[PDB]
């Protein structure tokens, strides 16, 4: 049976771990409370398990995020022993993630891999969700993802990583915490996808007109966009894309493995009625840069590999007619030694509602997840940032007493700049 | 095939990013992306 | 041809008949074949009969083995207080009180529990603090101690 | 005779609350016993 | 009108044999309390052969019970089908053997085996003419190798011109059940080459590759086991109580498949064995009962059939069926694949039709194999056995009862005896 | 009749024998009263009770155990416990002075009187059984009476009672924790009484089931009443097989001949796979695999001796409840297949499996969870020469400056044979090197 583990780290990664599986739950309808609703009946239910217990590790250094979840409204759901907890977090610092504290948990963590292993028949991939500003999500993530590749080959490495905003961020040490990570994710994540929680906020703002957000609305719509990419494994439908389908078409080269996101039909509940929503009008709106889940202009660059992933009652008829209408639009531009530039994914499923959500019923839903050389913009600003905070050493004492040496950033430094050389040569033309 | 095309080919284009000095590259991508945030603060939404 | 006719009573053959015999089974009969009834703790009464040496040695027990589940951990008595008030509130209700002792897995009865919670709610506000579920149980407890003192 | 009967009937329930196909297996798993 | 009696030993063969009883009973129409209920005429056509008579229409079979822990004739005289036995064969010791061969073979069984023979002696003269004597039982226990191979030994001097069949269980080369069974095993073999005339192995760990993927059993129960191997000593013995188109007696097996005195050891199998859900999608032909029968998972013996070269084999097809299409199905499957057939046997296969198929199934055959391949079981056996004596392990408990080690000495010297006549009969050509 | 005695020497014998026969009441359904209520119709349930109890008159059982201590305050209090109607008068045996942490007294002084009594009462109870299979012996090696009036007692039990086998489960002293002064004095001198007669011996330590109930039942606090009760686990599955029907019996005579080699070595280990508190339990039901892993690991596992260190030379699988014999050949392939546990070369095959057919039941208000899988495993193996060998150096470092031996020559004890008992353990030592040696 396909089946894909899944990994929440830190604090961005398990309040959307809330999220997915709240997702996750109503999709098959599974009950909080794990068990999905004349003699065998009672024998299912109280000496038998009909629960399902979801394939997560939800594990982090700082207690008070683990323990909502084992006093909130999901405790009966996970395992006792499937969340992981710690003493004191990494606190926003990539040194105490990978060397000092996340060494002694990451021990831990890969024992309840291996009983996750073992309970799987035929294991496909590896979900990764963290956020690299913080040191649990960079450290521990990096350090989790060192030792994935070591214990398991041919298994792949999937990435959610929320990116910082190119404006705001909640953090001062930001911008050093996302270059050490970013060297991992290079080096070890077989496909990350990009996210910035700017580009969530203008998405709820205008397109949802939530005028207040918080991070319980974006993770909701995050959740969206990760229950649909790992959707053709769950449902049937008349165009498939497994996990590993998911890489043979959208990496054209090894270290290029850099994705966007977007979520097209994000209409409110009141602006439903009055929007007709049929697939052109919802792909056009696809690769609109207001819908996109990353705070960058897919315009400055060109795609090289793109996925339209589809739900609800879509035919393989108008798939077909939005590709060849957003292939003639001379504002999306497609690399010219891609021609075939498209993956198209039908499921069957409607895109289900949160209740209480913000989000509307429609029968009609794209996930697009597309390579672009836009990538290197959103690098392009974080290694500025980089540069300056790094050109006084400030921050660096954290970082050097707590097991880094100095060589590790400029080392993960260079790393960066030769992926900004590469968008910028394999995103090179032929022409006459 | 692949000293007549390939090669070549990938001569030409390794030979220009080596001509691109990287700190060119990363200013000219901070200015197109300092643009389009500037244009995204003072403007009501950017529109494809 | 079935020369052999009827399906018979007991087992046939494999892959067409299960392996029970026909005659003794085709009916869930014995899946919860106990042979006994439940064992209580010796000392509880199921009813009350109140003012009587049994019950007194009852509730001093019941006490007894409340003190030694809730004080094996340095701070099992905070946690069980917290896993047990339920409704997000500071306080402890019956019916949360009844539902942690059944998570607790000690076999009591209904009117003994509302008794104990009797006996707990000492300012007769009809509800538990943390107070008087620590003075309860405590790790030697005058309620505790009431299981040595059966004279009185 | 009852304790072998309940033996054979209690295998014979763990043979059937196995192969059943839960449909969201990709997420999801029963429980390890049943998953054996 | 020609009888078998029955033998059942120990825990192993009491079991075993029980649910031997459970299925003749059944297909002769035998009801629990003791009488016939079955419409059919040809049930009561050859009853004498596994039944004898009482008043007001009882049959009783032609059992005699035999273990020295009275533990286990309490289980068989529980169930089902236990009520038609007589008390006076449950012939029962207080001690017990407990998996110790010089307990069995020389203590506590010299004390029981004169009121054990009684029982036989009785049930020998009572009926016409002895086809054979039928035993199942164990090797690697106490009571049905101590004590099995006693009864063997006793009563093969009394009646040497009369058959002996040994459905003995033989330990596994993956996971033993008992840590002395070498010494049980291989002191066993050395009493049973000498007397029993033919022998059928069986081995739990090829019945639960058979359970599992044959019958889609997910979880076999302990006596799941039984019912396929009491099929096969059912499917023994078909042409003897129905009519047919060619007979075949155990004296007529016998003489088919032994070509030489000390190669009598079989492995033995069982072809309509396909799952419950899969009745109405397997196609039943004489090609498929052929297929299924001549493939290596399907034999109840840990021995890989393709590792020696079959001596001889036998077919026991039931059902009416046409003569022709096994004659040329057997001619096909010898000369499709003339490696695994000895050359200097013309005619290896022997085929014999019964025209009254079992119950619920029009066609059915059973598969009795002379091979070669039988010497890798014990050689594996024989392996253990040389590693224990040779620092003298758990010898303490064998030389308590009277056996000197000089016995064990002679027990692995024709052991190796048999291995090497093996392998000779497989490396001989025509010429030499 | 299948029927064994049990008999409890010591504090720590009567001790988990007030925890042992508290378990066996509940599995056959004897209330403290010793009457058994009328369930459902059934002629008689003989077979179930016979092993442990004597049915007298009408609807009273008692037991068949002996419960001697050279003190009262001991014994007392069974007889004014819960189980006060229970148990003979006289099966319970009282003394007046204890022996005090001394072997001099419970072997030569005073417990030469009492054990004239133990024999009586051991006469009359083997008179009332058809068929005795053998004799379990619960005592205290690191206690005066246990290891002095033990020894006195299993010396008469093996001239009396010829060949009946002797399952040995003592308390023994533990490396770190222990709470007497002169345990490894009275440690030394019963392991020459225990080497020859008792033929299965079970080593339970302390600290082990401290570092069991910790990380298991997860109680850092335990008592000995919480420890008891893990102990009483253990013996009722090892004879679960005698009381209940299942698919591999394996008896007591079952139990020597597979799980020793030789007629010397015979100290063996214990642990109890599924260990789950009551809480923690929820709804979980475990595999046979995750048991069968869970019962060797060195953690989960009864005397404090890691098996990394030595070699399995014999292992034995008590599996109960709903249990299947494939899956369990599935579980002991795997470890097979664990290069962690090791084998020695003389036993290639090394198992036993025993499948009874009656879940474990669990005490009301106990710490046990009621699973429906169990695995009691006791395997014999070279790390018991880590054990011996551990306070084999305690005694030495003791007997050189000849410190606490007025006490043990005053009571008639010689002092030659303080070295008799050390040579005897110094062989012993020995005997398991050249054993395990490749
Ligand atoms: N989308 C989304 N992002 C979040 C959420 N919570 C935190 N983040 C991101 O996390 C970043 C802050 O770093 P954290 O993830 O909190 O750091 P951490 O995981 O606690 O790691 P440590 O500080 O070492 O314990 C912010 O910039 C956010 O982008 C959330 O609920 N939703
Ligand atoms: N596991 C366990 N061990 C016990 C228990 N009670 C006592 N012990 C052990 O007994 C040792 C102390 O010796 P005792 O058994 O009390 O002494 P004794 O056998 O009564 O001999 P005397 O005191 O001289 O009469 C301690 O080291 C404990 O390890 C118990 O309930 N459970
Ligand atoms: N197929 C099958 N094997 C059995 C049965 N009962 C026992 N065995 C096997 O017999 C071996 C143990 O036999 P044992 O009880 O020691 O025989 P005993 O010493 O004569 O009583 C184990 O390897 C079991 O696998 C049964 O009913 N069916
Ligand atoms: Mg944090
Ligand atoms: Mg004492």
């Amino acid at each position: 049976m396909r089946e894909v583990i899944s990994i929440h780290i830190g604090q961005a990664g398990i309040q959307v771990g809330n999220a997915c599986w709240e997702l996750y739950c109503l999709e098959h309808g599974i009950q909080p409370d794990g068990q999905m609703p004349d003699a065998f009946n009672t024998f299912f239910s109280e000496t038998g398990a009909g629960k399902h217990v979801p394939r997560c590790i939800f594990l982090d250094l700082e207690p008070t995020v683990v323990d909502e979840v084992r006093t909130g409204t999901y405790r009966q759901l996970f395992h006792p022993e499937q969340l992981i907890s710690g003493k004191e977090d990494a606190a926003n610092n990539f040194a105490r993630g990978h060397y000092t504290i996340g060494k002694e948990i990451v021990d831990l963590a890969l024992d309840r891999i291996r009983k996750l292993a073992d309970n799987c028949t035929g294991l496909q991939g590896f979900l990764v969700f963290n956020a690299v500003g913080g040191g649990t999500g960079s450290g521990l993530g990096s350090l989790l993802l060192e030792r994935l590749s070591v214990d398991y080959g041919k298994k792949s490495k999937l990435g959610f990583t929320v990116y910082p905003s190119p404006q705001v961020s909640t953090a001062v040490v930001e911008p050093y915490n996302s270059v050490l990570s970013t060297h991992s994710l290079l080096e070890h994540t077989d496909v990350a996808v990009m996210l910035d929680n700017e580009a969530i906020y203008d998405i709820c703002r205008r397109s949802l007109d939530i005028e207040r957000p918080t991070y319980t609305n974006l993770n909701r719509l995050i959740a969206q966009v990760i229950s649909s990419l790992t959707a053709s494994l769950r449902f049937d439908g008349a165009l498939n894309v497994d996990i590993t389908e998911f890489q043979t078409n959208l990496v054209p080269y090894p270290r290029i493995h850099f994705m966007l996101s977007s979520y097209a039909p994000i209409i409110s509940a009141e602006k439903a009625y009055h929007e007709q929503l049929s697939v052109a009008e919802i792909t056009n709106a696809a690769f609109e840069p207001a819908s996109m889940m990353v705070k960058c202009d897919p315009r400055h660059g060109k795609y090289m590999a793109c996925c339209l992933m589809y739900r609800g009652d879509v035919v393989p008829k108008d798939v077909n007619a939005s590709v060849a209408t957003i292939k003639t639009k001379r504002t999306i531009q497609f690399v010219d030694w891609c021609p075939t530039g498209f993956k198209c994914g039908i499921n069957y499923q409607p895109p289900t509602v949160v209740p209480g959500g913000d989000l509307a019923k429609v029968q009609r839903a794209v996930c697009m997840i597309s390579n672009s050389t836009a990538i290197g913009e959103i690098f392009s600003r974080l290694d500025h940032k980089f540069d300056l905070m790094y050109a006084k050493r400030a921050f660096v004492h954290w970082y050097v007493g707590e097991g880094m040496e100095e060589g590790e950033f400029s080392e993960a430094r260079e790393d960066l700049a030769a992926l900004e050389k590469d968008f910028e040569e394999v995103g090179a033309e032929s022409a006459e | 095939w692949s000293t007549q095309v390939f090669d070549t080919i990938q001569g030409r284009l390794q030979a220009a990013v080596d001509a691109r000095d990287p700190a060119a590259i990363e200013s000219r991508l901070k200015t197109q992306y300092d643009q389009y945030l500037h244009t995204t603060n003072t403007k009501v939404a950017v529109f494809r | 041809p079935q020369p052999l006719g009827g399906p018979g009573l007991g087992v046939g053959f494999p892959g067409v008949t299960p392996q029970r015999a026909a005659a003794a089974g085709t009916a869930p009969t014995f899946w919860n074949w106990q042979r006994h009834k439940k064992q209580h703790v010796p000392g509880l009464l199921e009813e009350v009969r109140e003012g009587t040496f049994e019950q007194a040695q009852s509730d001093a027990l019941l006490t007894s083995l409340m003190s030694t589940k809730l004080n094996q951990y340095r701070d099992k008595l905070r946690l069980i207080f917290r896993q047990m008030d339920g409704n997000r509130n500071s306080l402890i209700d019956r019916e949360e009180f009844i539902r942690g002792i059944a998570k607790l897995r000690i076999n009591v009865s209904k009117a003994q529990v509302e008794r104990l919670f009797d006996l707990c709610d000492v300012d007769k506000s009809g509800e538990l603090d943390y107070e008087e579920f620590v003075n309860r149980f405590e790790e030697n407890g005058l309620a505790s101690a009431a299981r040595n003192q059966t004279r009185a | 005779r009852a304790t072998k009967q309940r033996y054979e009937e209690r295998a014979e329930m763990y043979d059937r609350t196995r192969q059943q196909h839960e449909g969201g297996s990709c997420i999801f798993g029963r429980l390890p016993p049943f998953h054996e | 009108m020609r009888e078998i009696v029955h033998i059942q030993g120990g825990q192993c063969g009491n079991q075993i044999g029980a649910k031997f009883w459970e299925v003749v009973s059944d297909e002769h129409g035998i009801d629990p309390t003791g009488t016939y209920h079955g419409d059919s005429d040809l049930q009561l056509e050859r009853i004498n052969v596994y039944f004898n008579e009482a008043t007001g229409g009882r049959y009783v079979p032609r059992a005699i019970l035999m273990d020295l822990e009275p533990g286990t004739m309490d289980s068989v005289r529980s169930g089902p089908y236990g009520q038609i036995f007589r008390p006076d064969n449950f012939v029962f010791g207080q001690t017990g053997a407990g998996n110790n061969w010089a307990k069995g073979h020389y203590t506590e069984g010299a004390e029981l085996i004169d009121s054990v023979l009684d029982v036989v002696r009785k049930e020998a003269e009572s009926c016409d003419c002895l086809q054979g004597f039928q035993v199942c039982h164990s090797l690697g226990g106490g009571t049905g190798s101590g004590m099995g191979t006693l009864l063997i030994s006793k009563i093969r001097e009394e009646y040497p011109d009369r058959m002996m069949l040994t459905f003995s269980v033989v330990p596994s080369p993956k996971v033993s059940d008992t840590v002395v069974e070498p010494y049980n095993a291989t002191l066993s073999v050395h009493q049973l080459v000498e007397n029993a005339d033919e022998c059928m192995v069986l081995d739990n760990e090829a019945l639960y590759d058979i359970c599992f993927r044959t019958l889609k059993l997910t979880t076999p129960t302990f006596g799941d086991l039984n019912h396929l191997i009491s099929a096969v000593m059912s499917g023994i013995t078909c042409c003897l109580r129905f009519p047919g188109q060619l007979n075949a007696d155990l004296r007529k097996l016998a003489v088919n498949l032994i070509p030489f005195p000390r190669l009598h050891f079989f492995m033995v199998g069982f072809t309509p064995l396909t799952s419950r859900g899969s009745q109405q999608y397997r196609a039943l032909t004489v090609p498929e009962l052929t297929q299924q029968m001549w493939d290596a998972k399907n034999m109840m013996c840990a021995a890989d059939p393709r590792h020696g070269r079959y001596l001889t084999a036998s077919a026991l097809f039931r059902g009416r069926m046409s003569t022709k299409e096994v004659d040329e199905q057997m001619l096909n499957v010898q000369n499709k694949n003339s490696s695994y057939f000895v050359e200097w046997i013309p005619n290896n296969v022997k085929s014999s039709v019964c025209d009254i198929p079992p119950k619920g199934l029009k066609m059915s055959a059973t598969f009795i194999g002379n091979s070669t391949a039988i010497q890798e079981m014990f050689k594996r056996v024989s392996e253990q056995f040389t590693a224990m004596f040779r620092r003298k392990a758990f010898l303490h408990w064998y030389t308590g009862e009277g056996m000197d080690e000089m016995e064990f000495t002679e027990a692995e010297s024709n052991m190796n005896d048999l291995v090497s006549e093996y392998q000779q009969y497989q490396d001989a050509s025509a010429e030499e």
